[PDB]
């Protein structure tokens, strides 16, 4: 009984730090969601040369959208970490099912997964630079 | 040409920032983890004193000497 | 059920709010608009908050603090800074004109504008605070809103609420470093104002705390970021013991039996330990007989006063993190037998400890290292009769020649208050030099 | 044993359902399914005191 | 797997978690004791009922 | 059916009251849940001293908790076998008194008085014998002192022929841990001595060198402190709690104890005590037993015992043992220390014998001792407060809340002739 | 004797569990102020902008 | 919860918006009646008669 | 304008406890009794008749607004010790001043 | 305590560029 | 088969008297609709108490439901369990009495008492015993007040040997809940003193207290309080529906109590208290339940016996238990506090014992008190009295609904005198 629940606790201590983990991406890359659309914003009030401003503020909306989609991703595990740091043996939701103690085809290394968001979010950074020199260009 | 870094950012909004950082585990959960477990006292830890639980009335219509 | 009610006043204040509440959100998880981090499972379903953050019904967490200053800016910075939805609306509250480092115009014209309004937003407060522990103002000595309105709104505290505690952070005026020419005269005025209407006020300086980020964090430009993030170490050093388990649990209302021995000698130091950079905790131990030695050292404090001219009245020791008891009694009795540090003869018992589990919190950007243990280290010594002299020779040197009494004449006050006040830190300095003796 | 041995194998197959890269072999996965060995290696030592 | 006899009980030094739960509070005028369902730290209670 | 009521009031006591329940639960097989998961008949015979009878096999402790600010309280609530006590005996405030005897007796702790002895009136009445209440207070507080000892007043003047044990956590010689402690214990110590009839003096200092010395233990902690006191408030209640040789009650000990009214403090001891890797050393037999209880080092007191001269001394030994072998060792150990004994009373050892050990040990000792060592204690707190008094120093922390100079006065000149008494009964002769 | 120890802890137990399901539905009646409370602010948040005043 | 007993009751009313009360008693011409029996219960809930 | 006590429940309705942490309005509680029938001393006007005893107290109450409280509050000390005896009569001269300044206000 | 301060290190250096590339644009 | 006849009157009747209909539906099995489903025939068995019997299985209440406007009544016919009392009971006026008891008692209800007369005098021919009348009011409302009191009077005149019993919502000493209060209460008590055979004074305050401490439950609710009230009427009535090994009518409880015929006002006592979560440490016995009944907190009256002196306490044990027990309980409570008793009525406790325990209970426990105490209630709205008619406070109301001021001066005259003789017994000593 002892053995039992002191690796249940490590087993919801280590999910608490994934947890934490995805939060902090999620924010990151929230927050360079938000100086995305306010550097857009000051690109399209830049543009109102012009086949230059289209190609970089193209640029700028799809490297959102590639940010986007890192977000959604962040959230949907973050969504799941959460019930599955909150399930405990009294929780109703704990179930039979079939063998799943596998470590299914192709994952990610968590330095692998943490340095994708990092080339995600340098990317956008690179993007938003240059749309600044792009926007001191016209000025 | 305003220079481009420290032309116009105000010290509190480039000092108190909102806090992101990727060592924010190691603020509340210690990469270390406990190198024990301990149970509760069992029946063989409260059952080795020889003799353990008996009195000197039940020495009485018993049949054995008293060597305790 | 622990609650403690902060009041921000002055810019000086109100900086030194945005690091402290930076701070406790870090500390209790609260993410900088007001909620926790979508969800409910970092610490499981607590309320150790409470004791700062007012909860409804929703996740929203409103702090219990009152951003006050007559000008504008730096609480409309709060207002639209990064935490801007943490705040109330009305719990930041902001004048048109400004005190412009007057006494008179803190006390008597501008100060009295608002002090109905603040008095009404610390009522509600109080009203939705469930058993006050006290409040813990925040100010400076320099003048103006920190100096006039904060002797103003103690003063009126004093009225309504009686007995209630009073804890104070003061930025005390540096011995020779100074960024105003009436400070003086302000922060005389305040004193003889709050002798009375007062608790027990933690004194700290910038330029013992820039000598400390100069020496042991290697700084070379502190701003006030830093200065305020030590403070806001400090006060979370002392509030810890509210919110967190300890082996020896200190509230509140300790503070003043345990260091106010006589009832105007009420001007407590203030000194933290181990502070200290990465490269350096790198090589130091920073075990408790080392950062207990460190906090009685003179050269770690915050007041920029020699404790070796003085003598030691009452201590308050607060240890937080791994730190044992055992080695606690083992440093605090070495310091004892140690014969630099000097107590007073009426004084035998003259340690207040404290111990509280949680270790120290390592802000992200910040210059602190990383420690497993602390020390808040609160004297009373009476060597701080040597910075009351200093601060009396200024007042009498400008006040011969009466320069600068006409902007508080013709903002309501006579020579009277000129006058008593300088009689009450004379009597003040022989009461010192009386306990002392 | 009951409860915390689907504790386990409950937390698994929801966690396979991270959509593109947050499927991670992070270590806390690599404790998990330890969890699920270790849990029936413990009722096998409880069952055969039964047996 | 130790009786337990002064010297035999050993504490955690990897947890920093602690921060305290109140349980018992005021509420109106009346001691509401309430029932806690937080340990010392998040970590659930060894007793739920 | 002789029944205990149990009174934890102040951080201190807090404390150590849950470590004395949690370690008395698992003498008499109680689980943190509260049923009786217990081996013998003979845990749930005497169970009735300490619980009382619920649904089911639940038992809920006889305690109260007293405190002027939550806190400890909620901690010890959340800690484990926190939630077998009654909801109920949880009695507490909101502002707390903190380090201010005059604040935790003459203000709003007079006004939690009510409901505590509301509380204690329900708890006491609720039994048919009453042997006694305990407190497990911490002169040098405020809440601890003040408020236990104004409970132990009133808990006099309702109840005054049953016993009314103390467990006092003294002000301690090196190291304060509060400024206004010499205060305190003397305001404490003046309605203890007027009050109570058997008051146990534990000193940290002592705990401290007890864990470092005899234990190492390298990290103590608070609980290893309260788990040597808890033991040793469970060994003078287990002659009550489970059968024996040789029993003796509360009021067998006290009556074996002091010898006039004003000589109720005792210094308390428990010496079944090694080393971590030092089992291989001792294989424990009564004589060892019995030097291990008479050594100054095992003795939970600043005062030293070879500073002073034994009045009364009495020995609750539990386990299997010959009376023949305890007999003769008090007898040895009486006949060759022979001048720290007063010489006006023989056989200064009151032995009672247990059948029942603790659980794991094969069998343990714990000793208690009048001695007129204790007159140190009271002479440094007295020079404390006598330095203290001469300045009105952190004295108007007291007089504003309300009291006077002449119960300070009082107070002193009581421990005073407390100090005098014990002096003039160390050096007096037979003839 | 039997019998009567045997009535009175049924009795007992009823008496705990009718409790300890009272205390189950109290907690679920918080859960759902606490929904409630969420509700509204999202209706705020969605009908009642500045903009929206007439 | 399943037996009535003082204070085991809880709130069925709970997330509801309307409360409107419904006229079931009236004097017709000069004569106190039951003018309800069609009317609904508290807000427009059916009734069982 | 009366509470008149509560017997067993004054573990609650005291302002500190109902989370009211300023000063109490103090107020007579145990009612007295009284042998029966009442003077009516007034009209129908609310009045108080000719020669009934009538507080010099102001009828519109005693509130000493912000910009007429005096500009010195003295400080609610009420230990008198360890002061000197100067200090004592300053403390009780200023008290005195300050209540006839309160007075002066009021009425 | 080694990370803390190699990205302080990393931030210093990021501090000198950009005050230089500030010095050589004024 | 002795009957009843249940009487509401205002708004707190209406709601109370609804709830008290709906718990002993409850206890009897009669569902929403009128039929019966309960489980043993005992349920049924003396169902004529309380029910007359229409064609087929429906039950309808023996009750009558007054108030001024349909407001009330409206809510309670369109709530639950409001369709099984007959259209044909509910008696309602036009305006609506705005608090005020001259337009209760003169004007309003004046044109509305012969309607309810002639439902009163045809519900209780319908009767076979009659044993008599039961009335849900306050003292605190317009037709609760003055109407109840016309009722009562005109009942009295009728039929002046039956029982009467007033539930009598009197004001309470903290908030105000209406600011005519000592003008209602003043009028109504000086008509109930010479027109009751039996008052239970029942405080909103009280209840809050009782609800919110002894049994948590965070938000209350006036269902929650109602229900508290409507148990305490059922232990009152219960010897007349369920066998018991003691059994004691309203006309035994009326006997046994009132000493002086002038001092029938009471204060009632329900006490099974559990808080949630706390079961599991209760201990549910006899003496438990004896001591929760005579617990100073637990009164549903603000007025502390603990100041005044029992007179006569009746104690009704609605359960399975034994005469050992209860009598012992009542004997020993009696012999510790004999301060708060009469010395001159021996043993003033009268026992009552059923054998049917509420559903989801093992035993129950109400508590009626006949103390001294009950003037402190009487005092506070005499000088609240006094307070309001020196000033003419709302007097012009009164006035000008046709009433005169020696009404006023011979109520107060009336309450004061009450107040003497209870203050007079309260000090009056045996020899
Ligand atoms: N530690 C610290 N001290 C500060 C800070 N800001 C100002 N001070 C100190 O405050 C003193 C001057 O008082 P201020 O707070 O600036 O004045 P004020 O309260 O705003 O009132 P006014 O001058 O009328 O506007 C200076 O001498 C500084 O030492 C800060 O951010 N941190
Ligand atoms: N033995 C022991 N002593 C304690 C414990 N907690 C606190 N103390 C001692 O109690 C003293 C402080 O008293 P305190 O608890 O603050 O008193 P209170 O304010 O009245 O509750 C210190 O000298 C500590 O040594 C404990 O758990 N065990
Ligand atoms: N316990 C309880 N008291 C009530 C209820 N409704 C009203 N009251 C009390 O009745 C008093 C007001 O009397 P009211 O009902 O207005 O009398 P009416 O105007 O004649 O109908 C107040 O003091 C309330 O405390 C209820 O549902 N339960
Ligand atoms: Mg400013």
């Amino acid at each position: 009984h002892a053995l039992t629940m002191r690796t249940q606790a490590d087993v919801t201590k280590k999910l608490g730090d994934r947890m934490n983990d995805i939060n902090f991406w999620k924010f990151e890359l929230n927050r360079e969601i938000e100086e995305m659309i306010e550097e857009t914003d000051l690109l399209c009030a830049q543009k109102k040369t012009l086949e230059q401003s289209d190609r970089q503020i193209k640029l700028n909306r799809g490297s959102k959208h590639k940010l986007t989609m890192d977000w959604s991703d962040k959230l949907s595990a973050f969504k799941i970490d959460e019930k599955c740091t909150g399930l405990n043996n009294n929780s109703t939701e704990i179930q039979y099912k079939e063998g799943s103690a596998k470590f299914e085809a192709v994952q990610t290394n968590p330095q692998s997964w943490a340095e994708f968001s990092h080339d995600n979010v340098v990317r956008a950074e690179h993007e938003r630079l240059a749309s600044q020199q792009l926007r001191n260009l016209i000025d | 040409k305003r220079v481009p870094h420290a032309g116009m950012k105000t010290t509190m909004t480039s000092s108190y920032k909102t806090p992101s950082d990727p060592k924010m585990t190691e603020l509340f959960s210690c990469p270390v983890d406990t190198p024990w477990v301990i149970p509760e006292a069992g029946p063989i830890q409260t059952f080795s004193v020889p003799n353990m639980y008996t009195t000197e009335y039940k020495t009485y219509a018993s049949g054995k000497p008293i060597t305790v | 059920m622990r609650e403690c009610i902060s009041i921000h006043v002055g810019q000086a204040g109100v900086q030194i709010g945005n690091a402290c509440w930076e701070l406790y959100c870090l500390e209790h998880g609260i993410q900088p608009d007001g909620q926790m981090p979508s969800d409910k499972t970092i610490g499981g379903g607590d309320d150790s908050f409470n004791t700062f953050f007012s909860e409804t019904g929703a996740g929203k967490h409103v702090p219990r603090a009152v951003f006050v200053d007559l000008e504008p800016t730096v609480v409309d910075e709060v207002r639209t800074g990064t935490y801007r939805q943490l705040f109330h609306p009305e719990q930041l509250i902001t004048g048109k004109e400004d005190a412009a480092n007057n006494y008179a115009r803190g006390h008597y014209t501008i100060g009295k504008e608002i002090v109905d309004l603040v008095l009404d937003r610390i009522r509600k407060l109080a009203d939705q605070c469930t058993g006050l522990q006290g409040f813990l103002i925040f100010h400076s000595f320099g003048g103006g809103t920190g100096s006039g309105f904060a002797s103003l709104l103690m003063e009126r505290l004093s009225v309504d609420y009686g007995k209630k505690s009073k804890l104070e952070f003061a930025i005390y005026p540096a011995p020779q470093i100074s960024t105003a020419v009436v400070e003086p005269y302000n922060t005389i005025l305040t004193t003889h104002t709050t002798l009375e209407h007062s608790d027990c006020a933690f004194m700290v300086d910038n330029e013992a705390i820039y000598d400390i980020c100069r020496r042991n964090l290697d700084i070379e430009r502190p701003t006030y970021t830093n200065l305020n993030r030590l403070i806001a170490q400090i006060v979370s050093s002392i509030t810890a013991s509210l919110r967190f388990d300890g082996a020896l649990n200190v509230d509140l209302t300790e503070f003043q039996t345990n260091l106010v021995p006589y009832p105007r000698i009420h001007f407590p130091l203030a000194t933290y330990a181990p502070v200290i950079s990465a490269e350096k905790a790198y090589h130091e131990q920073l075990s408790v007989a080392e950062i207990t030695n460190a906090c009685f050292e003179p050269a770690n404090q915050m007041v920029k006063c020699d404790p070796r001219h003085g003598k030691y009245m009452a201590c308050c020791m607060l240890y937080r993190g791994d730190v044992v008891p055992k080695d606690v009694n083992a440093a605090i009795a070495t310091i004892k037998t140690k014969r630099t540090i000097q107590f007073v003869d009426w004084c035998p018992t003259g340690f207040k400890v404290g111990i509280n589990y949680q270790p120290p919190t390592v802000v992200p950007g910040g210059d602190l290292a990383k420690v497993q243990r602390a020390v808040c280290m609160l004297s009373n010594t009476t060597a701080i009769a040597e910075a009351w002299a200093r601060l009396d020779h200024k007042f009498d040197l400008m006040y011969a020649k009466r320069a600068f009494v006409h902007w508080y004449v013709g903002e309501g006050m006579e020579e009277g208050e000129f006058s008593e006040a300088r009689e009450d830190l004379a009597a003040l300095e022989k009461d010192y030099e009386e306990v002392g003796v | 044993k009951e409860a915390p041995m689907k504790v386990a194998q409950t937390r698994l197959d929801h966690r396979t359902h991270r959509p593109n890269v947050e499927l991670c072999r992070d270590p806390a996965q690599y404790r998990m399914v330890q969890e699920v060995g270790e849990i029936q290696d413990s009722i096998d030592k409880l069952q055969q005191k039964l047996a | 797997a130790l009786p337990f006899l002064p010297g035999n009980s050993f504490t955690d030094p990897t947890q920093r978690k602690f921060h305290r739960s109140q349980s018992l509070g005021y509420k109106n005028g009346y001691a509401l004791p309430a029932r806690p369902e937080v340990g010392i730290g998040g970590e659930p209670l060894e007793v739920n009922q | 059916m002789r029944e205990i009521v149990h009174m934890q009031a102040g951080q201190c006591g807090n404390q150590i009251g849950a470590k004395f329940w949690e370690v008395i639960s698992d003498e008499h097989g109680i689980d943190p849940t509260g049923t009786y998961h217990g081996d013998s008949d003979l845990q749930l015979e005497r169970i009735n001293v300490y619980y009382n009878e619920a649904t089911g096999g639940k038992y809920v402790p006889r305690a109260v908790l007293v405190d002027l600010e939550p806190g400890t309280m909620d901690s010890v609530r959340s800690g484990p076998f926190g939630q077998i006590f009654r909801p109920d005996n949880f009695v507490f405030g909101q502002s707390g008194a903190g380090n201010n005897w005059a604040k935790g007796h003459y203000t709003e702790g007079a006004e939690l008085v009510d409901s505590v002895l509301d509380v204690v009136r329900k708890e006491a009445e609720s039994c048919d014998c009453l042997q006694g209440f305990q407190l497990t207070h911490s002169l040098g507080g405020g809440t601890g002192s003040g408020m236990g000892t104004l409970l132990i007043s009133k808990i006099r003047e309702e109840y005054p022929d049953r016993i009314m044990n103390t467990f006092s956590v003294v002000p301690s010689p090196k190291v304060s841990d509060t400024v206004v402690e010499p205060y305190n214990a003397t305001l404490s110590v003046h309605q203890l001595v007027e009050n109570t009839d058997e008051t146990y003096c534990i000193d940290n200092e002592a705990l401290y060198d007890i864990c470092f010395r005899t234990l190492k233990l390298t990290t103590p902690t608070y609980g290893d402190l309260n788990h040597l006191v808890s033991a040793t408030m469970s060994g003078v209640t287990t002659c009550l709690r489970f059968p024996g040789q040789l029993n003796a009650d509360l009021r067998k000990l006290a009556v074996n104890m002091v010898p006039f009214p004003r000589l109720h403090f005792f210094m308390p001891g428990f010496a079944p005590l090694t080393s971590r890797g030092s089992q291989q050393y001792r294989a424990l037999t009564v004589p060892e037993l019995t030097q291990q209880m008479f050594d100054a080092k095992n003795m939970m007191a600043a005062c030293d015992p070879r500073h002073g001269r034994y009045l009364t001394v009495a020995a609750i030994f539990r386990g299997r043992m010959s009376m023949k072998e305890v007999d003769e060792q008090m007898l040895n150990v009486q006949n060759k220390n022979s001048s720290y004994f007063v010489e006006w009373i023989p056989n200064n050892v009151k032995t009672a014998v247990c059948d029942i050990p603790p659980r794991g040990l094969k069998m343990s000792a714990t000793f208690i001792g009048n001695s007129t060592a204790i007159q140190e204690l009271f002479k440094r707190i007295s020079e404390q407060f006598t330095a203290m008094f001469r300045r009105k120093a952190f004295l108007h922390w007291y007089t504003g809340e309300g009291m006077d100079e002449m119960e300070f006065t009082e107070a002193e000149s009581n421990m005073n002739d407390l100090v005098s008494e014990y002096q003039q009964y160390q050096d007096a002769t037979a003839e | 004797e039997q019998r009567e120890n045997d009535r009175e802890e049924a009795f007992a137990s009823d008496m705990i569990r009718n409790d300890k399901i009272s205390e189950l539905l109290q907690r679920r009646q918080e859960q759902d102020i606490r929904n409630l409370n969420s509700a509204m602010n999202e209706f705020r948040d969605l009908h009642q902008q500045p903009e929206g005043r007439r | 919860s399943l037996p009535f007993l003082p204070g085991n009751s809880f709130n069925p009313r709970l997330g509801r918006d309307k409360f409107h009360k419904s006229q079931h008693f009236d004097y017709s011409n000069e004569v106190p009646m039951l003018v309800g029996g069609h009317k609904p219960g508290i807000g427009g809930d059916k009734l069982l008669g | 304008s009366s509470h008149f006590s509560a017997n067993q429940y004054k573990q609650a309705f005291d302002s500190r406890r109902l989370q009211n942490s300023q000063i109490p309005q103090t107020y007579k509680e145990r009612p007295s009794s009284y042998e029966g029938f009442t003077q009516i001393i007034a009209n129908d006007r609310g009045h108080l008749k000719q020669g009934v005893p009538r507080s010099k107290d102001s009828p519109w109450g005693g509130f000493v607004g912000t910009w007429e409280m005096p500009k010195k509050i003295p400080g609610n000390v009420t230990t008198y010790m360890s002061r000197g005896d100067p200090a004592i009569d300053n403390i009780q001269k200023t008290r005195a001043e300050h209540n006839e300044y309160m007075r002066q206000a009021v009425s | 305590n080694k990370s803390l301060a190699d990205e302080q290190a990393e931030k210093d250096r990021l501090r000198r560029e950009q005050e230089l590339d500030d010095n050589f644009t004024e």
